[PDB]
């Protein structure tokens, strides 16, 4: 029955792989949520700030990073094992740069991180970087992308998703959004994003315990949004 | 109590934790308090050192390395760990001078070193370094950062911070301390009377104060404190203890 | 048999649902659809309380992780 | 012949099954079919549903 | 039998392997998947319903082509069948090379089944937990196979495999025909995943690929939404 | 206990690794072969079948090895395919270091080696699997080996390994005239001895697996009995069996 949790590279009875589920439960061991939504022409990553006392420097505490000039990423869980990810990332995307000749899609980005984290579940030489991973960009003849990769090596589309300890009432929330078949425009998008982290959390969150980070056809590069800019999306919709 | 999970660090628990880095995270709170502090032009460290017999020569086990020449470094935990931190912080600053040709950004050394510390968190036939250290530097065009990297492998930006069996106390005692308006001259003296506050005399006594800093006063460079202002500091500490 | 008249709900379709129940789980599916009638206060049971009482017993929660499948 | 590896017990089995197969229609004589059917239901055990481990092995 | 069920490199005292079957294991809860040789042609399905309808379908595929001609589907894990496909193509893609032919199916079926078996060697890494189908034309003759995380690889008139296996297998066993025509086999098909579908297979739920003389194509979903409603 | 690694003794001396393996080859399809006056012959059982299985394949159990080289595989099927390979790439690294086909006994010995280099060391798990070459050369003309995962062999004229294995060999020589047998006699033996050892009343020619090894006219021909004449190998033996039963 059990005992069969201890090597991540043990199969135990009815075929079930403990250890990654176990690294699954370390994502939501980090005590913080992010969601993803990705409108027509846009795509807003927002994710909770956390800030024990004053004395932490609020300019490095960031969650969410930049892969390349026009990729961007959110990630959750270990935030050692998140900054080796996204190291990974951006060496995964500049060498894809060099080799082929032209930027990273998400896509195959997602593909290739989620292939180094399953070769790390394959092997018994490896812990397997138990943090989640959200990219979002833009690609021609396609548009904006979600992406999602786990320690599993699962890589998935989203239209909309989330991490953390409130995964699965985010999931719901975004489930009765999407339900509604609307256009999501770009304020839009960061509205329901906010809402759903509002609403999931029930604190009506000041704006400064949030980063957001948007991707659009216009804009391309990975745009962080500041305190001013997130400032003036929060408080507009707090009053509409 | 994570029985059968904690035997490595490449082992999840059901509650989803690496209990090694858990007890790496013990070790380092069962340890020495030593705290830093960002001023406007500048870093200062302070480490409270315990002289362990009085056979010790004064400046033995010096706690306050010099990654590079200006870069701070100071450490708490096991000291056989921090110094082969250092020392690795010390080789990846030389490789960032030899190839790309500048000083390293103390954000960017803190970002490598806390790669190189998870690096050796997540494999089964490595440990993780039992320390928790600083690091310190002031740069002209950068501006002066602090950062505090334990053997989690996190790098956060801490205005200014303690590592030791003094955390809480510390932190609570730096909190009234308002911290972003003066220099290294008006910060040493308050760190050396929260480090002579923070240590318990009626146990765990016998410990000698050292203090280091780096900034434009001593031209970017970091050095441990000269005497006549290490004394005076002293001096204002047993003023102010009373 | 026993219980009260369902108002013409597709039993039938209930039924052609295919779903790997045992005998026990629709007498739960029954029992349920009476225990919601009883809270709602209305002896006679239509498709709302017992789809409910359906989606209650069957439920069949899984969320395993999609790298399983 | 259509019982290979069948103990005794299995027999008398079969003989007990296609009377009963003779009891269900009321009649009281046994035909060849009654023993085949006899036979299959008797003599019915679980295979290895799995394609995949029965060819494990060459 | 215990102290053998948790290396890949020791014999249970009685029969082989454990750690062989519990992939084994892990391959039979997975997706249904089916896969079906025409007289002209060959088919396979699987479905890929999701919760959470946020999930973009078109990101990922379950059916994949090797080559030209040469298409593969899994049942178990999503991540191992990458690496399978990635291995695949790569073995393809090779043979090609040295030969500067395409690349038999029966050749292919060995060596990805060679890939699959070498993970099986030593202990310290596992077994895919992934059973491959693999679909062909070549030699004016439909190949179908099936790869196994053991590294044992056989052939199939119309197989199906993943959760309620059994019941696919009896449902093709009475309705396969050695004389099926290619729609007729994805009628088969689709019908199979129907029958333990739970949920009423849309176009995105369901994905089939199709190989004849004219190479191994994936159905675009607008072929696969006609296909369903000719079914109904 | 002393069941871990192969690398392991027990104290009375056994290899239990090295036993399962032995042991697990019970588990496997029914394969004999038998040596005949003027010809070889290897007689396999298809223990799997199902309704569906498309039969494109020369043949699963009788491998192929080299144009004087053929055997009979029992075993994981991993490890078949792995020491088929082995076998045809030292067949043919033979073949060009010497130009001349590999002897039956240098071959089988380097296959020995390798197996033997499996359970020696290096924490690996001993190939399960048991060999039954089939092949002629000069040397000793025609000549029938029996393989071993332990890494042994040894030169049989009649053996049978698989699933019923023990009863087959026994019967076989209680009913084996060495040095009097033709294809012909060769074949109904195998015939009556997997009629014997299968769990059928009447085996149909589909379980059956037959290749005939022949030297003739300067060059050994490898043929696997075709559909019509295992069928009609197999109707023969009925009949002569009724005959056998109205006589008696």
């Amino acid at each position: 029955s059990a005992g069969f949790d201890r090597h991540i590279t043990i199969f135990s009875p009815e075929g079930r792989l403990y250890q990654v589920e176990y690294a699954f439960k370390a994502i939501n061991q980090g005590g913080l949520t992010s969601v993803a939504v990705r409108g027509k022409d846009c795509a807003v990553i927002v994710t909770q700030k956390k800030v024990p006392d004053k004395l932490l420097d609020s300019s490095t505490v960031t969650h969410l990073f930049k892969i390349t000039e026009n990729i961007g990423c959110v990630m959750t869980g270990m935030t050692a094992d998140s900054r080796s990810q996204v190291q990974r990332a951006r060496y995964e995307a500049a060498n894809w740069k060099y080799k082929y000749g032209y930027e990273i899609p998400v896509d195959m980005l997602c593909k290739r991180i989620a292939d180094i984290s399953q070769v790390y579940t394959q092997n018994a030489e490896m812990r397997p970087l138990g943090c989640c991973m959200i990219l979002i960009g833009i690609d021609e003849e396609q548009g904006p992308q979600v992406y999602k990769c786990d320690p599993a090596g699962y890589y998935c589309g989203f239209k909309a998703t989330a991490a953390g300890v409130k995964q699965t009432e985010s999931t719901s929330f975004l489930e009765k959004k999407v339900k509604k078949k609307f256009d999501w425009t770009f304020e839009q998008t960061v509205e329901t994003a906010i809402t759903c982290l509002s609403t999931v959390l029930s604190i009506d969150f000041k704006p400064s315990e949030i980063e957001v980070g948007v991707v659009t056809v216009e804009n391309p590069k990975f745009r962080i949004l500041t305190e001013a800019e997130i400032d003036a999306h929060l408080v507009a919709l707090a009053e509409r | 109590i994570g029985t059968g999970y904690d035997l490595s660090a490449s082992t999840f628990s059901p509650d989803g934790r690496v209990f090694q880095v858990e007890y790496a995270m013990k070790a380092v709170e069962n340890s020495s308090t030593a705290i830093g502090i960002r001023c406007k032009d500048g870093v200062v460290f302070g480490v409270e050192k315990l002289v362990l017999s009085k056979l010790y020569e004064e400046g033995s086990n010096k706690r306050l390395f010099n990654v590079d020449r200006h870069v701070g470094m100071a450490v708490a935990g096991l000291l056989a760990d921090a110094r082969s931190l250092a020392d690795i912080a010390r080789e990846e600053a030389s490789n960032f001078r030899s190839n790309f040709g500048y000083n390293i950004p103390l954000k960017h050394l803190a970002d490598r070193v806390a790669m190189y510390v998870h690096a050796y968190t997540l494999y089964s036939a490595v440990r993780p370094f039992g320390c928790s250290f600083m690091l310190g530097s002031y740069s002209v065009n950068d501006g002066a950062q602090l950062y505090m990297i334990d053997p989690s492998g996190v790098s956060y930006g801490y205005w200014g911070c303690a590592i030791g069996k003094a955390r809480q106390a510390a932190k609570t005692e730096i909190e009234k301390l308002q911290m972003k308006e003066m220099t290294c001259r008006d910060i040493v003296k308050e760190v050396a009377k929260i480090i002579y506050i923070v240590h318990d005399e009626v146990k765990d006594k016998a410990f000698e104060l050292e203090l280091s800093w780096v900034g434009e006063l001593t031209n970017g460079r970091h050095e441990i404190v000269p005497k006549d202002i290490r004394e005076e500091a002293e001096k204002y500490a047993k003023e102010s203890l009373k | 048999s026993k219980m009260n008249l369902s108002e013409e709900v597709d039993l039938e379709d209930y039924v052609a649902r295919p779903d790997k129940i045992s005998g026990a789980d629709i007498n739960s599916i029954c029992q349920e659809s009476g225990m919601l009638a009883v809270r709602e206060n209305r002896y006679i049971v239509l498709a709302k309380d017992f789809e409910k009482a359906y989606k209650t017993v069957i439920k069949k929660d899984e969320q395993e992780h999609e790298f399983y499948k | 012949e259509l019982m290979p590896g069948a103990s005794g017990a299995e027999v008398k089995g079969v003989c007990t099954e296609a009377g009963m197969y003779a009891l269900r229609e009321r009649r009281v004589h046994v035909t060849q079919e009654d023993f085949e059917m006899a036979v299959a239901k008797v003599m019915q055990k679980d295979s290895e549903k799995n394609m995949s481990i029965k060819k494990l092995w060459k | 039998e215990r102290g053998y069920s948790f290396s890949l490199t020791t014999f249970s005292p009685s029969g082989k392997l454990v750690q062989i079957e519990y992939a084994l294991a892990a391959v039979a809860g997975g997706a249904p998947s089916v896969g079906i040789k025409a007289a002209n042609g060959v088919v396979l399905a699987t479905e890929k319903k999701q919760k959470s309808i946020l999930y973009d379908e078109r990101s990922v595929h379950k059916v994949e082509p090797i080559t030209k001609h040469i298409g593969l589907v899994y049942s178990g894990m999503g991540p191992d069948y990458r690496v399978l496909v990635h291995r695949a193509r790569k073995l393809a893609q090779q043979y090609y090379l040295v030969y500067q032919e395409p690349i038999p199916t029966a050749q292919l079926v060995q060596r990805v089944a060679s890939v699959m078996q070498e993970y099986t060697q030593s202990g310290g890494v596992r077994p895919f937990g992934v059973s491959l189908l693999i679909c062909g034309w070549n030699e004016g003759r439909p190949y179908l196979f099936q790869s196994d995380p053991s590294g044992a690889y056989f052939a199939w008139k119309a197989t199906a495999m993943g959760k309620n296996y059994v019941n696919g297998k009896t449902f093709l066993e009475k309705r396969y025909n050695e004389d099926l025509e290619l729609e007729d086999a994805i009628h088969t098909a689709i019908l199979t995943l129907k029958e333990s579908f739970e949920g009423q297979m849309t176009e995105d739920n369901i994905e089939v690929g199709i190989c004849n003389e004219a190479g191994f194509r994936r159905l675009t979903p607008t072929e696969v939404k006609d296909y369903l409603a000719a079914i109904a | 206990r002393y069941d871990s690694r192969t690398t392991i003794f027990s104290p009375e001396g056994r290899l239990y690794q090295v036993e399962y393996a032995m042991e697990a080859i019970g588990h496997a399809g029914t394969c004999l072969g038998i040596l005949a006056n003027d010809g070889v012959l290897l007689a396999a059982e298809r223990r799997n079948i199902h309704k569906l299985l498309d039969e494109v394949f020369f043949s699963e159990k009788i491998y192929k090895l080299n144009e004087d080289m053929a055997c009979s595989v029992a075993g994981i099927t991993s490890d078949a395919n792995v020491l088929t390979n082995e076998l045809r790439l030292i067949a043919q690294r033979y073949l060009l270091q010497y130009q001349e086909p590999i002897p039956c006994e240098q071959l089988v010995t380097a296959l020995c080696d390798i197996k033997q280099a499996y359970t020696q060391f290096g924490g690996k798990r001993p190939f399960g699997v048991s060999l039954l070459y089939i092949g002629w050369d000069k040397h000793y003309g025609f000549q029938l080996y029996q393989s071993d995962p332990s890494g042994n062999y040894g030169g049989w004229k009649a053996t049978c390994i698989g699933n019923n294995s023990a009863a087959a060999v026994s019967m076989l020589k209680q009913d084996y005239k060495e040095g009097e047998m033709t294809l012909k006699s060769a074949l109904a033996l195998a015939i009556k001895v997997l009629n014997k050892t299968m769990d059928v009343s009447k085996l149909s020619a589909e379980k059956v697996e037959i290749a005939t090894l022949t030297r003739e006219n300067g060059k050994t021909v490898i043929r696997v009995l075709k559909q019509k004449e295992v069928e009609q190998l197999i109707k023969k033996h009925e009949e002569e069996e009724a005959k056998a039963e109205r006589e008696k």
